[PDB]
């Protein structure tokens, strides 16, 4: 019963830089994974960066060197910095929180999704 | 009399149940030798001189240990020497003649215990027994010595007497089909639950995760458990013996120690497996693939196997005292004997180091769970509860098992058998608590949903 506050999305041109940001509003466990993720215009829900409660990221290989994903303190917001944009980059970005509250598994939390074009 | 179905009224299941049957040479609550149903060897202090008594009624070195037949044999002749004696008294029989079968199964009880002329003592209550005043010779008998020495019985006996008829030992039988209607249960839940776990994960594809690879495990090993180790002791407790041999009793055992071991250890690896996935899931994604979880597996069962048919098949396991070496010759024997190496070494394997590893990997998360990038809300308090139900019950399944199991073959004769079985199949449960611990998942809902069509 948590809610994800998605912005900073929009349109944006060639090699131009934007920053998403994700506020996660309730109570989750101390131990999960916020990051980001992206429906391409044809191609299926891809993983764009991923951060751990532990500091560690993670980025996919067509991101990486690009983009770069950061957290806030203790108020579950994590802001991604999207800079060198393509015209691939243009996809739905979704906010995501990985729960490891049950343990054996992980409860999905996600957000409403935010739009991102890039001008090719 | 057409009289063949289950608890007919007689001497000898009553003295079965005051009794009970103990191969080997025990103490009774007065301190003398006592050996098989109630025979009293002698009342000398000295174990040898019982053992030579034994050996002379017997007609064979026993060593202190006869077969069923041989204690079976001995109680039949004390039962009829018991009525012999009665009918020689001349206080006993007089009372004898004037009491119904059931009485008379009462008279022949205390004659059993206490001998024709101890019973012969009892002057006001075989008095009262021969004017038929039940009540004054029930409250007179709890008068006496017999009844502050062993109570539980007397209580039945005088119950016998007063009422003269079974209530006393009727109520017995009835909580043997009333545990086996249990364990069907038990069975059902363990081959249901199980079935319908492997099932999901084997027809899914959305559940074909490295943790799910281990609850495969798992679930198999529970699986194994309630169609072939679980089934077979019941039988075997119910029927009282064993029927299938001793190279199925011991295959079975095999199967036992297998699966048990199997599934204890899988749980260890799966507790590791969401350490790694929780803590560092990053590294544990790249680094455990589908294929290294399967060599896991694979060694885990390979593990199991060298403390389960490698010893037993090999009669390592096998004890070296006379009872052991009995039940080993006899094959509708198929009791548990075994020393202490094999006893403690496959107590380490399958369950105390699985123990130590999964309480220090779940303390681990517990506690790197509060030096995280971070108020006492309520989600830390729901994943306590959570561990607490995974190690808990894992806890209280098991652990009463292993403690008895490493006690029983260090100080001899302190823990009884029942208990001994009963914590054994408190521990076999757990194969069924299992699929509703580690399958709480939506994906598992939606599976388990979508499989029966609900
Ligand atoms: C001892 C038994 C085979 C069940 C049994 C009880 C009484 C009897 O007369 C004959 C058989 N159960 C074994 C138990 O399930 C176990 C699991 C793992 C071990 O490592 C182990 O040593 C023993
Ligand atoms: C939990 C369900 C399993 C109960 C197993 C009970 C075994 C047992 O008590 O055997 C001795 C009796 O037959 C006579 O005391
Ligand atoms: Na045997």
């Amino acid at each position: 019963q948590v809610q994800l506050q998605e912005s900073g999305g929009g349109l944006v041109q060639a090699g131009g830089s934007l920053r998403l940001s994700c506020a996660a509003s309730g109570s989750i466990f101390a131990l999960n994974i916020m990051g980001w993720y992206r429906q391409a215009p044809g191609k299926q829900r891809e993983l764009v960066a991923a951060i751990h409660s532990g500091g560690t990221t993670n980025y996919a290989n067509s991101v990486k060197g690009r983009f770069t994903i950061s957290r806030d303190n203790a108020a579950n917001t994590v802001y991604l910095q999207m800079n060198s944009l393509k015209p691939e980059d243009t996809a739905v970005y979704y906010c995501n929180v990985k729960d490891f509250g049950a343990i054996i598994y992980d409860y999905d939390y996600w957000g409403q999704g935010t739009q991102v074009t890039v001008s090719s | 009399d057409a009289e063949n179905l289950y608890f007919q009224g007689n001497i000898f299941e009553m003295l079965r149940i005051d009794e009970g049957l103990r191969l080997k040479i025990y103490k009774d609550t007065e301190g003398y030798y006592t050996i098989g149903i109630g025979h009293l060897l002698t009342k000398s202090p000295s174990l040898n001189a019982a053992k030579s008594e034994l050996d002379k009624a017997i007609g064979r070195n026993t060593n202190g240990v006869i077969t069923k037949d041989e204690a079976e044999k001995l109680f039949n002749q004390d039962v009829d020497a018991a009525v012999r004696g009665i009918l020689r008294n001349a206080k006993l029989k007089p009372v004898y003649d004037s009491l119904d079968a059931v009485r008379r199964a009462a008279l022949i009880n205390m004659v059993f215990q206490m001998g024709e002329t101890g019973v012969a003592g009892f002057t006001n209550s075989l008095r009262m027994l021969q004017q038929k005043r039940w009540d004054e010779a029930a409250v007179n008998l709890a008068k006496s010595r017999w009844y502050n020495q062993t109570p539980n019985r007397a209580k039945r006996v005088i119950t016998t007497f007063r009422t003269g008829t079974w209530d006393a030992y009727a109520a017995d039988e009835v909580w043997v089909v009333g545990m086996g209607i249990v364990m069907s249960l038990i069975v059902l839940a363990i081959v249901f639950g199980n079935v319908l776990v492997i099932t999901a994960i084997a027809k899914f594809e959305r559940l074909q995760t490295v943790t799910n690879y281990f609850i495969t495990s798992l679930a198999c090993a529970d699986l194994v458990m309630g169609l072939a180790v679980v089934p077979f002791g019941a039988a075997h407790i119910l029927t009282k013996t064993w029927t299938f041999g001793n190279f199925w009793c011991e295959f079975w055992t095999s199967i036992d120690v297998l699966c048990v071991t199997a599934s204890i250890e899988t749980l260890c690896v799966i507790a590791v497996d969401r350490y790694f996935a929780i803590t560092s899931p990053f590294k544990y994604q790249s680094l455990l693939t589908k294929n290294k979880a399967r060599v896991i597996i694979l060694m885990v069962w390979i593990v199991s196997g060298l403390t389960s048919f490698l010893p037993i098949q090999m009669h390592w396991y096998r004890a070296t005292h006379q009872e052991a070496i009995n039940c080993y010759a006899e094959e509708t024997c198929c009791d548990f004997f075994t020393n202490q190496a094999y006893a403690i070494a496959s107590s380490i394997v399958s369950f105390y180091v699985p123990l130590v590893i999964m309480v220090f990997v779940y303390s681990r998360v517990f506690q790197e769970a509060k030096r995280q990038l971070q108020k006492f809300a309520l989600k830390e308090h729901k994943a306590l509860k959570t561990l607490g139900i995974i190690m808990g019950t894992f806890t209280l399944c098991w652990l009463p098992f292993f403690i008895v199991n490493i006690v029983h073959v260090i100080q001899d004769n302190l823990i009884r058998k029942e208990v001994y079985i009963l914590l054994n199949w408190i521990g076999y449960v757990n194969s069924g608590f299992n699929p509703l611990i580690y399958c709480r998942s939506p994906d598992f809902r939606i599976a388990f949903q979508e499989l029966l069509c609900l």
